[PDB]
Order: structure tokens, then C-alpha cells, then sequence
């Protein structure tokens, strides 16, 4: 809604305080972690399946904390 | 300083073509929105309009679109509303007004005036209207002139050459049949009526009839 | 679209005395960009407050607008003589641009009773076959009045021509004409000729009258 | 006007070859230009200031549910007319009501209602376009004279002394010649046009305040909008909501006031403030400064006679050069000040250079102020003032030793070249050569790769630097650094440029 | 006819017909019209080279009025450049865009 | 949705003249489903045609129904004094049901006067403090008439009440009856009292007054 889809960046010339600027600092994380961590049923399950597929190790940790992030918000 | 300057205010026929100047003064013509407000006679200001000074856009209210030309002369700095087909709804005082912009318009041309109506100069029809028994008041003798049948206004209308300036009440001149009466009533003491002339001098420039009718007794 | 009424329509006032006149955005949240715009009779309008906030520079701190984005006050604390006027308020935050229905500053005072004096059509008229009857009522405050032309008892409302003064410069009061214009033809068909006038000084019409008939 | 006290101070270095200079110059920054035969000036923009700007559409972020009217038909009765539908002002809505013979119908199971709530705004909000003709720059332009804390400091002062000036270009005035009174005149020829894109944006109020906003992003807005002028709106519904049906009764809800929202909305969206016009502090633009007419006084004057004393002490500015303004003793002024910037007393050899080239006594007035900055070295020093007895010096240091300079100006070269896109290469000024095909070669490139995925913001392109760096980790060589090119910078640099 | 000896000012601000050139009309305070009108298509003031091509060639004041508006074209030519109309003193000049 | 009208609204006729009484249908092509509805004064509604195109079976051949769709028309060629009757016409191709202003048939005939009689308020009413002045303005044809009340003079519209019959069975004419109603104050304040009345048989007013200062 209005919240969402916000028009940071805006990025034209603009070196310069944004309207609202520190706001962007945490938004990704913390409430996707805040999600997860309010679920952390949620979060053990979703990441041993990172370990299941694709047997090729260090890709197969990649999966999960997307997918972490991906659950939370959609 | 800055100052909104326009043309004088115009007697006009329905069916004509007026166009109002705006002339910019003591500001940077281009910057600020030049805007375009509708006082009627009656009514109070209704805004028309405003026409973009950078590019010399337009922009009228849903109301004044299609009738009124806006128009910006850019050297000169002056500003333009262009009415057509005058109307006599276009009889009205007209106001430029230099945006402030979100912050509105600060402020106005001297005002402009427009008449949109038929009628032809006319004089005045100027009657001493005497008081009778109980038209005396007090020590007072209220007198009258009624300023009858004249296009268009004003008239000038004094009393003793205006040396009857208080007990004086010349009333407002008003549209009758496009002509206008007014009846202007002094307010003299009975012991200087009729014992002093008590004379309605009543000056029509625009007919250029100059009428003076002392009230007698009746 | 967006509507602003400025209330009162009028306040009687003494000067140096506190009318705040009223204000209201009917639509969004106008928040700033609403004005004051001082025009007295026969002039271009003059700009007061801006952001509905902020004093013009001409202006001085005596005027103040108040309230904020749906609902505003034009305060004058101390009002003047000076300050006597038609203000209005405009919404700038959208075009169209437009202005409320004003509030008039009256300079309150005594209430003064219509000099009331009704005049017959001059015999200057009557010879042009026009028959006027002029009717004076003079020096009233308030403004509130009323003209009622009576005809033979029957009160004729047709031909009434009024024309009245605004407040009285010296007494601040208010002066009127009520003119009758008859046909000589009915002038003469008709005899008592009564104007009344009714005024807030007065619980009755002040009745201002000539039968023909007499002189 | 001046860089005086300016956060960002930057020191433009004449290096001859045009009296004319190209110069990328803002409202944040002050450029400070030191060149050969000319005193030292200073640009910078005072403001971005559009004058005059045109309302694109408006918005209804707070909506007002208002009469909610729902007229019911029976099972069957299938479409439900509620007159309202002629007014837009109403919001109705179809739908129905399942009925038994308890509630109005002979039948049971299904129904028809027509809800018509009338719509009203609570609370809307606007955008509007700059005219790129109304678009004004207010550039601060001064030179560095005989000059005190205050004169320096208050422009009214620097106007008299000629070593100031403010001005304003547009596409159509795009060059200003402007004169320094005894030090003759000087000209900037500018970009007014190409200082922003007018129509990259809009300016969006929301409140009494106004935003910058993306005018491709500012139709994005889903939301009750508006004709630019006045009424008839479109999702007006969006910000009011429906109910069950219970019997004939459904209900429309306004939203809670969306207005957080809209500021929650603006991220990257600059404060604009409308006072006659917007005035944007953010600067771009690209004038050229012409030094030609520019002149010296003080070639004449000889050495000031008199004893030289600190009005304020050695101190930085915070770029890297020592500020003082001395009393001077001597009312031989008008007279050319005797200074240096030295290393020791051992030796009378400058090490430095002079900020405020011409250092000179103003007026005959003794003990006169007079502040001037000067560039101290690396490492300690003294400044020699004067030669002679009547020479005052102060000890001074300067912790920036030389290598640290070529490495921050090296990884400020990322940090120039980021954020300024094509335009990182205007650095070259009077270019050719590599900083010819520089551009040319970031021309398309920034105009590609970058902007091409655009539309990512920190973790998001933040995040590809490892999964990309992955890839480059397990491929194959002559593939691994092509495969690397979209890894580092571009993507790194600006994810690693925001820490923080 | 000799170059317009004054003056110009923008009639019209620089329009780009969306075709690729770009007409300006000229109020020219010059009443030495009849006259040819000084103009070009210039890259930057410091070079007086014509950098576009005029589209109406030989643009003419047709009469002595003074701040008679003249509406004249030519072509801009790719990225940034200027419109220097007139010379000197009497140069006004308009920085115009083609981004093509 | 869809309207009608149904011209003419009345129509005075000689009774086996032929006078078709039009009707069109505003919207959509009303196709068949229109259907003609003689109402005399008091009835419920006679349907009269069916498809606008067919009789019913209650109703005689003179009747002809006609047009299509977007037009139709009632047809009696032979009028008659039972055809005198209040004519509908409904689209029903659309609910809603609707009719159009209907068409009168009504029986021509020579012009007559109002037989225009004044009757000031009885002792009877003058004893109960309420004055009317009765005016019965009896068998004029057309129905066409306008009453006035005049009082000293001057015009009195009210307390002005008015009756009339409808075309009357035998001479076919109308009778009126203009009614003023007065306040036995001012029924007393004023004297000359008058029922004019300018009917289509005369160029002018027919007065019919008295004074109460008459008899």
C-alpha cells in the first residue's frame, strides 16, 4: 500500500538528507528476522533444507537465508 | 516595489471582446505565477484563473475555460485576461494576482472593472424631492434629490455646490432599465428650509450634464 | 474542488476589541497555504496571513490566522477603525484556487433609529409623468432594517427602489432610500403613500406616510 | 557565497591553460578555486530554486465513507438497482444478500443488493512538475581577499569589496558574466537545461510539506487520485472497504488516514520547501567559470612595515589548510601583507601555499583584522609572517602525511566516480584523452549494466556481490574475470559505499 | 540585408517540435528591420562555430518594428549546445536540448 | 427507464370525427407492448389495445391502435360521447411499467360564457367573522378561463379559492366557481370587491363585483 513500494531511492542529484533516510537502514532484515525470530519453528525447519538439495556444499547453504528472508513478506 | 498594475475599468456590450492588462512591476515578470481573479459586483473574489509566467501557459478554472484568454507579454512584463464574448456575467471588477504560488497570490492589480451591457450614455433625470408634514424631523428638514434615468455612473451629485456636506446621505445609484437612479437626501434643518437654498448639484461627466434642482416647498 | 466558508459573514465590533473570524477547509487536510486577504470596498484585494500562519509583511502582528488544515481563525486582537473591512480566506493547497465567503469587520456602537423621510415624487417628476416616492431613512444603526411601501392600506411591494449608505462614516451609523415609483397615472389612483420602517432600534416600523390628498 | 566555515570546502587548483574552467558546482559543496595571476575564488550554488511549478495530479491518501446505502433485491432478482450509480460522488456496489423467508424473500438460499456508499476525501494530497524554465540556480561566487570573520562571512561586506557575487542562471540566461570590482570580472557559462531532468520527478505535497518523487513512481502510487484540477477520482474505493451482507445490511469503512504511509512511501524523497517556489538543496550543475577579467590588486603594494599579530590561531578548516586572522599592527596599509608558510626558521624558504593568494592590509587602519588561510605541508611547521624581526610565526602541524592524500583521493576516485555516473569523469575537466572516451566509455555503461537491472536497492544488488562472486569462484579461467566485471564495483562499491 | 544590429529577446522560449529541431519566436527590440537576424546553432559561447543547421535559413526581421516577434527554427544538434541569437551586447542566447 | 408522452393532452371533437391520439416511446425500440388504456374520471383504467396493435376484445373496432416501437398512435375514428375518456399508452417491452401523460377526448362545441355570478359572504359567514366572496362562473366553453379577484383596485390573489365543473353533460360546457375568502376585518377594510374573468368567448374580463358599500 502506501507504505510499500516506496520511492526510495529517488537518487536524482540528491546528495543531501532524504526525506525519510535512516528509515532504510534495517527495513530488509529486522522485520524479515523479527518474522523468524518469532518463528523460530519456522526457522530450523526452513534450513536444513538448504543441506538436503543440491549436494554440492557451499551452494547449498545459499538457498536457505534467502529463503529465510523469502518466507517472511513473501 | 512590487506592484500588479492593469487597465482601467471599461464599459463593454455583450457580444464584445474585452482584454484586462496586467502589468508586472518591481519583480522578475517570468518567476511568478500571474493569476487571474473574478470579483463580481456582488459576489466576492472567485478566482479565474492563473496563466504560467515561464512558459506563458494558461490554466483556468473549470468555470472561466474557454471564454477568457490568458495572455503573457514577457519584455514589458505584462499579464493578460483576455475575456470574449462579453457577457453582461463579465461585468465585474477583475483582478490580477502574482503567485506566491502554493503560498497563493500576494498581490493584485489596482482593479479592473468591466461593464458588458447595452445601454448608452444617458443624463440624469434630477428631481428636488421636498419634504413634507411629517418629512420633517426634529429641527430638521431631511431633503431629497432623486438622480433619475442616467448611463452610465457616476454622478456627481452635491448640494449647495456639496457646501451641504453632513446632513447629506446621497444614496448608491443603481441599475434601472440600464439606467441608473440615485436619490440623494440631505438632512437641513427646517430653519435653513426653505429660508436657505438647498440646491442638489448633480454632475453626470459621462453625459457631461451638470443638473442643479433646489428643493422648494411643495 | 475545494470549499472554504469564513464565518461570520459580519461582526459589529469595537475597535481594539478581539473578533477572530473563522475559518474551514471542507476538504483533504488544507494544512498551510491558506491566506487573508483584506479588501475593502472599491480596492484590490490586500494579503494578510499566508500559510494561514504567517502575517504578510505590510500587515501588522495585530492580525493573526489560526487553525490548522480542516478549520482556520483570522484573529485581529485588537481590531481597528483601520481595520474595518471585508477579509477572506484561500485555500492554496490545490487548484483550483478559490476564497470563502468573507467576514466583515463592522465597528460596533450605539443603535441608531432610521431618520425616516419620505419625499413625493417632485412636482418636477409628476410633470414628466413618472411618479417617484422617495423615502429617507437616515442615520440607522444597525443596518438591519426594512421598507414597506403602503398604498391606500394595500402595501404595494412594486416600484420600491432602495438605495441606503453603508456605515456612517462620522456616526458609523447606516442612512437609506426606499423609493416608490408609481405611475402618475396609479400615483394619482391611489392616495396614502406610506413608507415603514422597521429597524432593530424599533420594535415597529418607523412609518413615513402622505395621502395626495393632503396639501 | 563563500566557503567560509563550509562542511564541504573544495579547493579548485588553477592549472593555467583557460582562463575559463568547466565546474560541477552545488549547493553543498563550496569550490574554492586557487589559480595563477588570480586571488582565490570560491563557487558555490546557494540553492536549486524552481520558481514557478505546475500541479501534475492529485492524490486522496484519507478517504470519508459517507451515507452508506445498499438497496436489496430478492433471490433471482439478479442484478440490484440503486439510482446512486449516477453519482460518481457514490461508491456502490453490487452483490447480494442469501435469504430464508425470515429476511424479505419467499425464497431461500440467494438475493441482490446494491451497496452505494458515497464517497468523500478525508485527506488528499498533491504532486506537481517543474518547468525546467522556472528552474533557477543561486550560486554563492566569491574570491578570497583582504578579508576578517565578518566581511568574510556577512556577503553584504564582500559585495562592497567586489570579491563576492550571487546570480541566477536558467536555460534561458545559461551564462552570467559577473564582476569583482578591482579585481576585474568573470563569467560562468552553465547547463540550466541539463542541471536536473525538470521531468524526472515531481514535486509532491504531502502536508504542508512537498517531495520530490519519481513521476514514472508518482502514477505508481495506487491510491484515490485526482484531476489535476478538481473532482472526478479513480480507485476512490481503495482507500474505503465492504462488508458482509446481514440481511441487507453491509457496511463501508474509510481507511485509517494513509498519510504515515505516504511519508513511510518517501524514502529517497528529498524535503522540498515551497516558500515562492521549491528551493532544492541538493546542486547539480555544470558552469563554466571564466577568469580572464579577474585581477590582481596587491602586485603594486610592497611590504606591509608593521607588526604582524594573530586575531584568531592556526587552525584547520577541516581540508587541510591552517586559517588565521591577524591584527595588523602597521597602518601602513593599504599595504601587501609579508607572509610564507615554512617548515622551520631554520630556513626562509616557503614550503606551502597560500590559500588566499595576495595577502595585504586592506585600509591605513592599524591593528587591523585580517583573516587568511594558507596551506601548511604535511607533517610540523611554522609560518613565517613577514621577514625580518616584526615576523611572527606559529608552530604548526599537519598529520596527513603525503601518502595517506594519494591514497584517499585514489579510493575518492570510486568515490567520484559512484553516484555521479557519466558525469564522474566531468572531474576531468578541460578533458581529452582518457577522460575524453572516459565518459564515452561509462557513457552507455552507465547508461547500461547498472541502471539496466535498476531498480535495486542495498541488500538487493548488496547481497549479488557474493552469489556473483561465488560464481566467479568456480568457473573458468578468461571466464572468471568476465564473469567478475558485474561483481566488483558498480555493485560492490555502492553496496560497500552504503556501510551504513 | 546586414545582420540585425540589436537586441533579440525570446517571443517563445525554445520549443523542440518533438520532430528533432527546435523554433524559437524572437521579439527583436532591433527596429533596423528589414534586416537578416544574427543567429546560430552554437555548441558552447566560447566558440561561435554553428554546431546544428538552421531550418529556416536566413531568418529575416520583415519590418522596422521594434520587438517584432519572429518565429524562427533551426536544428540542435546531439547532446548539449546553445542558441546564440545575435552577437556581442545584442547576442541573447538559449541552452536548448537535443538528446538524440 | 424508458417514457412516453401522449399527445394531445386533450382533445374537444365533434363524437365520430376521427381523432388519433399520438404516443412514442423515448427509449430502446419498444417493438410490440404498448398497450392503450381508456380511463374514464373515476375508473380504474379500460385497456383498450394490446400491441398497441390490437383491440381488445371489450372494446369496439372504432378504436384503432397504431404505430411502431418507437411511436404509436390511438385511433377512434368515429369519437364518440362514451370515447369522451382519459387515453394511456405503456411501453411494457422494459419494466419498469410506465404510462404516458394521457389524451383526453373531449366532445366539441359552440363557445359559451361563464355565467359569472358574485356572491358576497352571506350573513351567515359575516356573523361567523370569516368572509368569502363567491363567484360562480357557470357554463363557459371552452374550459379555458382565468379568474381574478380586485379589491379597491387592487388585484387580491388570495383567500382565492377555485371550483369548476367539467365539460357539462348537456351543453358540453364548464362551469366555475371563483371563491374569495376574506377576513371580515379586511374584508371590511376594504369595499370594492370583483370577480373578472377573461374567457375564450371574450377579448376581456368578465366582471361580476359589488361593493360592500353596494346593497
Amino acid at each position: 500500500s502506501v507504505s510499500v513500494q516506496t520511492h526510495g531511492e529517488s537518487s536524482l542529484v540528491n546528495k543531501t538528507e532524504t526525506w525519510l533516510d535512516s528509515t532504510k537502514a534495517t527495513r530488509y532484515l529486522m522485520k524479515t528476522e523479527n518474522w523468524i525470530i518469532r518463528n523460530p519453528g519456522y526457522a530450523f525447519l526452513a534450513a536444513v533444507l538448504g543441506w538436503m538439495l543440491g549436494s554440492n556444499n557451499g551452494q547449498r547453504v545459499v538457498f536457505t537465508i534467502l529463503l529465510l528472508l523469502v518466507a517472511p513478506a513473501y | 516595489q512590487v506592484q500588479l498594475m492593469e487597465s482601467g475599468p471599461e464599459l463593454k456590450k455583450p457580444g464584445e471582446t474585452v482584454k484586462i492588462s496586467c502589468k508586472a512591476s518591481g519583480y522578475t515578470f517570468t518567476d511568478y505565477s500571474m493569476h487571474w481573479v473574478k470579483q463580481a459586483p456582488g459576489k466576492g473574489l472567485k478566482w479565474m484563473g492563473w496563466i504560467n509566467t515561464g512558459t506563458g501557459e494558461p490554466t483556468f478554472a473549470a468555470d472561466f475555460k474557454g471564454r477568457f484568454a490568458f495572455s503573457l507579454e514577457t519584455s514589458a512584463s505584462t499579464a493578460y485576461l483576455q475575456i470574449n464574448n462579453l457577457k453582461n456575467e463579465d461585468t465585474a471588477s477583475y483582478f490580477c494576482a502574482r503567485g506566491v504560488g502554493l503560498y497563493g497570490v500576494d498581490y493584485w492589480g489596482q482593479g479592473t472593472s468591466v461593464t458588458v451591457s447595452s445601454p448608452k450614455t444617458t443624463p440624469p433625470s434630477v428631481y428636488p424631492l421636498a419634504p413634507v408634514c411629517g418629512d420633517t424631523t426634529g429641527s430638521m428638514v431631511t431633503l431629497g434629490c432623486l438622480v433619475k434615468g442616467y448611463f452610465p455612473e457616476p454622478v456627481t451629485v452635491t448640494w449647495n455646490s456639496g457646501s451641504l456636506s453632513s446632513g447629506v446621505h446621497t444614496f448608491p445609484a443603481v441599475l434601472q432599465s440600464d439606467l441608473y437612479t440615485l436619490s440623494s437626501s440631505v438632512t437641513v434643518p427646517s430653519s435653513t428650509w426653505p429660508s436657505e437654498t438647498v440646491t442638489c448639484n448633480v454632475a453626470h461627466p459621462a453625459s457631461s450634464t451638470k443638473v442643479d434642482k433646489k428643493i422648494v416647498p411643495r | 474542488d475545494i470549499v472554504l466558508t469564513q464565518s461570520p459573514a459580519s461582526l459589529a465590533v469595537s475597535l481594539g476589541q478581539r473578533a477572530t473570524i473563522s475559518c474551514r477547509a471542507s476538504q483533504s487536510v488544507s494544512t498551510s497555504y491558506m491566506h487573508w486577504y483584506q479588501q475593502k470596498p472599491g480596492q484590490p484585494p490586500r494579503l494578510l496571513i499566508y500559510l494561514v500562519s504567517n502575517l504578510e509583511s505590510g500587515v501588522p502582528s495585530r492580525f493573526s490566522g489560526s487553525g490548522s488544515g480542516t478549520d482556520f481563525t483570522l484573529n485581529i486582537h485588537p481590531v481597528e477603525a483601520e481595520d474595518e473591512a471585508t477579509y477572506y480566506c484561500q485555500h492554496i493547497r490545490e487548484l483550483t484556487r478559490s476564497e470563502a465567503g468573507p467576514s466583515w469587520l463592522e465597528i460596533k456602537r450605539a443603535d441608531a433609529a432610521p431618520t425616516v423621510s419620505i419625499f413625493p415624487p417632485s412636482s418636477e417628476q409628476l410633470t414628466s409623468g413618472g411618479a417617484s416616492v422617495v423615502c429617507f431613512l437616515n442615520n440607522f444603526y444597525p443596518k438591519d432594517i426594512n421598507v414597506k411601501w403602503k398604498i391606500d392600506g394595500s402595501e404595494r411591494q412594486n416600484g420600491v427602489l432602495n438605495s441606503w449608505t453603508d456605515q456612517d462614516s462620522k456616526d458609523s451609523t447606516y442612512s437609506m432610500s426606499s423609493t416608490l415609483t408609481l405611475t402618475k397615472d396609479e400615483y394619482e389612483r391611489h392616495n396614502s403613500y406610506t413608507c415603514e420602517a422597521t429597524h432593530k432600534t424599533s420594535t415597529s416600523p418607523i412609518v413615513k406616510s402622505f395621502n395626495r390628498n393632503e396639501c | 557565497f563563500n566557503c567560509l566555515g563550509m562542511g564541504n570546502r573544495d579547493f579548485i587548483e588553477g592549472a593555467s591553460g583557460a582562463t575559463w574552467v568547466d565546474l560541477v558546482l552545488e549547493g553543498d559543496s563550496c569550490l574554492t578555486i586557487m589559480a595563477n595571476d588570480k586571488p582565490t575564488l570560491d563557487v558555490r550554488m546557494i540553492n536549486i530554486e524552481a520558481s514557478q511549478l505546475a500541479e501534475v495530479r492529485s492524490y486522496c491518501y484519507h478517504a470519508s465513507v459517507t451515507d452508506i446505502s445498499t438497496v436489496a433485491r430478492c433471490p433471482m432478482t439478479g442484478e440490484a438497482h440503486n439510482e446512486k450509480r449516477a453519482d460518481s460522488s457514490y461508491v456502490c456496489k453490487q452483490g447480494f444478500t442469501d435469504r430464508g423467508w425470515g429476511n424479505g424473500c419467499g425464497l431461500f438460499g440467494k438475493g441482490s443488493i446494491d451497496t452505494c456508499a458515497k464517497f468523500s476525501c478525508t485527506s488528499k494530497a498533491i504532486g506537481r512538475t517543474i518547468q525546467p524554465e522556472n528552474i533557477k540556480y543561486e550560486v554563492g561566487i566569491f574570491v578570497h581577499g583582504t578579508t576578517t570573520s565578518e566581511n568574510h562571512g556577512n556577503y553584504s561586506a564582500q559585495v562592497g569589496a567586489s570579491q563576492a557575487a550571487k546570480f541566477t542562471v536558467t536555460p534561458n540566461a545559461p551564462s552570467i558574466t559577473l564582476k569583482l570590482g578591482d579585481y576585474g570580472e568573470v563569467t560562468l557559462d552553465c547547463e540550466p537545461r541539463s542541471g536536473l531532468n525538470t521531468e524526472a520527478f515531481y514535486v509532491m505535497t504531502v502536508g504542508s510539506k512537498s517531495f520530490l518523487v519519481h513521476r514514472e513512481w508518482f502514477h505508481d502510487l495506487a491510491l484515490p487520485w485526482t484531476p489535476p484540477s478538481s473532482t472526478a477520482w479513480r480507485n476512490r474505493e481503495l482507500l474505503m472497504e465492504f462488508e458482509e451482507a446481514h440481511a441487507t445490511k453491509q457496511s463501508v469503512v474509510a481507511l485509517g488516514s494513509q498519510e504515515g504511509g505516504l511519508h513511510q512511501a518517501l524514502a529517497g524523497a528529498i524535503v522540498v520547501e515551497y516558500s515562492s517556489s521549491v528551493k532544492l538543496t541538493s546542486g547539480h550543475l555544470k558552469c563554466r567559470l571564466k577568469m580572464d577579467k579577474l585581477a590582481l590588486k596587491g602586485t603594486t603594494y610592497g611590504m606591509c612595515t608593521g607588526k604582524f599579530s594573530f586575531a584568531k590561531n592556526p587552525a584547520d578548516t577541516g581540508h587541510g589548510t591552517v586559517v588565521i586572522e591577524l591584527s595588523y599592527s602597521g597602518s601602513d596599509g593599504p599595504c601587501k601583507i609579508p607572509i610564507v608558510s615554512v617548515a622551520s626558521l631554520n630556513d626562509m624558504t616557503p614550503v606551502g601555499r597560500l590559500v588566499t593568494v595576495n595577502p595585504f592590509v586592506a585600509t591605513s587602519s592599524a591593528n587591523s583584522k585580517v583573516l587568511v588561510e594558507m596551506e601548511p605541508p604535511f607533517g610540523d611547521s611554522y609560518i613565517v609572517v613577514g621577514r625580518g624581526d616584526k615576523q611572527i610565526n606559529h608552530h604548526w602541524h599537519k598529520a596527513g602525511s603525503t601518502l595517506g592524500k594519494a591514497f584517499l583521493t585514489t579510493l575518492k576516485g570510486a568515490q567520484r566516480l559512484a553516484a555521479l555516473g557519466d558525469t564522474a569523469w566531468d572531474f576531468g575537466s578541460i578533458g581529452g584523452v582518457f577522460n575524453s572516451i572516459g565518459k564515452a566509455v561509462h557513457q552507455v555503461f552507465g547508461g547500461a549494466f547498472r541502471t539496466l537491472f535498476g531498480g535495486m536497492s542495498w541488500i538487493t544488488q548488496g547481497l549479488m556481490g557474493a552469489l556473483l562472486l561465488w560464481m566467479g569462484v568456480n568457473a573458468r579461467d578468461r571466464s572468471i574475470a568476465l564473469a567478475f566485471l558485474a561483481t566488483g564495483g558498480v555493485l560492490l562499491f555502492l553496496a560497500t559505499n552504503v556501510h551504513a
